């Protein structure tokens, strides 16, 4: 079966909310036993728009990760209904509720591929992963590594971003009781983003180093691409130059200051003498 | 005593200044808020 | 009856609200409808958890769309998942009619009422979901016997009791002759918010990014040239302006806003470009190094 | 009294504002009338709601319910465009 | 609703302990929990002048716009403020200036509860345009 019609995967805010909400609805499982559900969305496009998700009851044990239940029958019956809603809604792939992928996920993937025409395994997390994306999208690939590993079926990442639809986007604002200090439209928002940026870089940066250690000892298989990309980052380095700002901002501001002060200087004598007569008047006026 | 010496004059000022401070504090908060 | 029919202030969750707006939008002018899954507590609280939709048609809402087969079919799926939900009511979208309940829409609401005594009817406006204001209302049917004896303010008791006016015209007139409209509240949860607020891993480096000198230079050139033009104006302006009231000074110096303010606006735009570049310039070099 | 005020409100809301103008060419006694709506395309309406067959008069302007056209009634008369200029 | 509103009542007369409660309730999910988080500090302090409480109620309401929290926040100030009735309009005038029925709703209420006994002229006057308005 094809996994083809993807080069990008955008995911709606609807997708995430549906999984936390659905956890209570089914059984109040709460990621005690990981859930896999259908991932619904558009087709006949290069880009993948994941419009929607619904849960399927799938419990995978915590004794063992090779045993699971996946409710097949629900998938065929839910199929006919999707057209009643809209004819752009078809089964694109499946969702994993995290916290992480498994080797076991290849086997879960073969069953789901029969239904889909463009299966993808997108891990939508029940916990939001950081302030970054709470979603990572992956696609099943047959590849060899020059680590002395013959043919494996594994998950290589494909770029994930968050998108929205015209109907949905409006609805999100109304619902929200946050105002956004992280809007990123203007200078005020932009300065916050820079502080956070540094913190983001640090969180990402640690992982890269532990991965390098694992290969060294605490043996882990080398994904060749990762090592190739790492070395590239260090070589571009140059040193800094210039950039500065003018005295001009102040000049304008001072201009405003003169105008008021001149108006004040004529007004002063008038305003200050009169005060005593009005003051007396006020106290008596107040009583009645 | 109860006529009005200098200590009674002390009590008067004290009383007003103290009472008045908590209310001035709410106004100080408004500037910050 | 006036002695047990009260209005149902509907708490609408993110999963229902978004679903309904999207479904209507794509179909237009084909109208979509469906049953709403939720739970009923109080004698007036309905939380609308989630929705699924019924058959779209090119005449829109009709009797033909409503069959017990679709509903019955759904309920079997509800058991299998182990979701409990009973039916709270039904929804529809009218791009082709106003908020007033069309003659076929009342027929459809009566059938749905036989199944769940407490039934709600919702107009969605998919068209309005394109703009930044969205107007949607929920309603509840009122009985003919109820009107004469009770009168429509009986639905208003022991609940929120906000009665909606969706402009004048057909919408208001149809409201009055047909149903009682009741308000919308949004259910929210902290977790639900947190999902929405989330951005990107990539934005972390985005700010950091050292803005090209080239682009900066384009901005710098653009800023000094406007400034020079305005500078003159500024120079004439200061000879006068002995009086307060800055708007009057704007007519005098010519145009909306003072020329002093125009120069500052430009100085500030440059300042913003400069702020990202210079901060970024040192910051980048040190951290990777 | 207060009473006619309420009769007006009650009649305006049932009647449906805006009323779309028609011209009443002739009345059929079975609860229909043949109206030409002044918007641009003519309609074969019912005579129902606040008017009688005899209450309608030929060559006059009439009120139609905007939502679904039935002829609500004749308050107003229609003068020709021609006659206005000619007349002194 | 019955229980969120009850938490305030039990907590009566401990004063400072209540401070802890407003923040935690707000941290919990639904808007209902957050609402009655505003009532606890106010009931507890009952006619004692406390700077910290008024600041928090005000900041929560402005910072995060939610219908339940903004109405509840304003209403609470009238109880802390109860002991002296004249001070109250000057604080409350700023909330009345904000265009939003829920914010207006509490701002009006706050004046009635505080001024209830010994009143003041200004308090009464502020209420009248809101009465006159078409927003119910």
């Amino acid at each position: 079966m094809p996994e083809l019609a993807v080069q990008k995967v955008v995911v709606h805010p609807l997708v995430l909310l549906s999984v936390v909400d659905h956890f209570n609805r089914i059984g109040k499982v709460g990621n005690q036993k990981r859930v896999v559900g259908v991932l619904l969305g558009s087709w006949q496009k290069k880009v993948l728009d994941v419009s929607n998700s619904f849960a399927v009851p799938f419990d995978e044990d915590d004794k063992d990760d090779s045993v699971w239940f996946l409710d097949h029958d629900y998938l065929e019956n839910m199929y006919g209904m999707f057209k009643k809603v809209n004819a752009r809604e078809r089964i694109v792939g499946w969702y994993h509720t995290g916290p992480k992928l498994h080797k076991n996920d290849i086997a879960i993937n073969e069953l789901m591929k029969r239904y889909c025409p463009n299966s993808v395994l997108v891990i939508i997390d029940v916990k939001p992963k950081d302030l970054g994306l709470p979603t990572e999208a992956y696609i099943s690939v047959e590849e060899v590594h020059d680590d002395g590993t013959p043919t494996s079926k594994t998950f290589e990442h494909v770029t994930s971003e968050i998108g929205a639809e015209e109907a949905e986007e409006v609805g999100v604002e109304h619902l929200l009781r946050d105002i956004k200090d992280t809007t990123v439209g203007t200078l005020s928002q932009r300065i916050t983003n820079q502080v956070h940026g540094l913190k983001g870089l640090n969180s990402k940066l640690l992982d890269i180093r532990t991965y390098l250690e694992k290969v060294a000892s605490g043996k882990l298989p080398i994904n060749h691409h990762i090592i190739y990309q790492l070395q590239d980052v260090f070589n571009l380095l140059p040193d800094a130059s210039l950039q500065e700002f003018v005295k001009a901002f102040y000049l304008k501001t001072n201009d405003q200051m003169v105008v008021v002060y001149l108006a004040s200087l004529i007004r002063s004598v008038v305003a200050l003498h009169n005060l005593i007569n009005n003051k007396i008047a006020n106290r008596d006026a107040e009583k009645k | 005593s109860f006529l009005g010496p200098e200590p009674e004059d002390l009590e008067d000022l004290y009383s007003r200044y103290k009472k008045l401070q908590q209310e001035l504090e709410f106004l100080e908060v408004q500037e910050e808020y | 009856a006036p002695a047990v029919d009260t209005a149902e202030q509907v708490y609408i969750s993110s999963l229902a609200l978004l679903k309904m707006l999207k479904h209507g939008r794509a179909g237009v002018p084909m109208e979509v409808m469906g049953l709403m899954l939720g739970e009923f507590v109080d004698d007036y609280t309905v939380r609308v958890i989630d929705v699924f939709a019924m058959p779209q048609s090119g005449t829109g809402v009709s009797v033909e769309a409503v069959d017990p087969v679709f509903q019955a079919k759904m309920l079997d799926m509800l058991k299998q998942t182990g979701r409990p939900e009973m039916v709270v009511g039904w929804y529809h979208s009218h791009p082709g009619f106003g908020c007033w309940l069309s003659g076929v829409d009342i027929n459809t609401q009566q059938s749905f009422e036989a199944l769940s005594e407490r039934a709600v009817a919702v107009v969605v406006d998919p068209i309005q979901s394109v703009k930044g204001k969205v107007v949607i209302d929920a309603f509840r049917l009122i009985n003919a016997n109820m009107m004469v004896l009770g009168h429509e303010p009986r639905q208003t008791t022991s609940n929120l009791g906000h009665l909606n006016k969706p402009s004048i015209q057909a919408l208001i007139h149809g409201l009055n002759r047909h149903y009682y409209s009741i308000t919308i509240n949004y259910r929210k949860n902290e977790l639900e918010q947190k999902m929405l607020l989330n951005l990107h891993k990539k934005s972390w480096m985005e700010g950091l990014t050292l803005q090209d000198y080239s682009e900066h230079c384009k901005h710098n050139e653009s800023v000094v040239k406007e400034m020079l033009e305005l500078a003159k104006n500024y120079n004439k302006a200061v000879e006068e302006e002995d009086k307060m009231t800055p708007e009057q000074l704007a007519i005098k110096n010519v145009g909306k806003q003072d020329p002093k303010r125009h120069l500052e606006e430009h100085v500030d735009v440059l300042m913003t470009s400069n702020i990202v570049q210079c901060l970024a310039a040192m910051l980048d070099t040190v951290v990777f190094k | 009294e207060e009473k006619q005020e309420e009769e007006r409100s009650k009649v305006d809301d049932l009647r449906g504002t805006p009323m779309s103008v028609g011209t009443l060419e002739e009345i059929i006694d079975d609860n229909h009338a043949i109206v030409s709506t002044s918007v641009g395309s003519e309609h074969y309406v019912s005579i129902l709601s606040f008017v009688d067959k005899d209450l309608l008069e030929p060559g006059c302007s009439v009120l139609l319910n905007h939502k679904v056209h039935a002829v609500i009634g004749v308050l107003m008369d229609d003068t020709d465009p021609l006659v206005t200029v000619m007349k002194v | 609703r019955g229980l969120a509103v009850g938490i305030a009542l039990v907590m009566y007369g401990r004063m400072e302990e209540a401070d802890a409660l407003i923040e935690s309730l707000c941290r919990d999910k639904d808007p209902i929990l957050r609402r009655s988080g505003m009532y606890t500090v106010a009931m507890a302090y009952c006619g004692s002048g406390n700077n910290k409480a008024i600041r928090r109620l005000l900041h929560v309401a402005v910072s995060d716009v939610n219908d339940d929290v903004r109405r509840a926040a304003v209403e609470s100030l009238g109880f802390i403020l109860f002991r002296t009735p004249e001070q109250c309009p000057s604080v409350v005038s700023l909330l009345s200036e904000s265009y939003n029925p829920h914010v207006r709703y509490g701002a009006a209420m706050a004046l009635g509860v505080c001024c209830a006994g010994t009143g003041n002229k200004e308090a009464i006057n502020l209420l009248e345009p809101m009465t006159n308005d078409p927003v119910n």
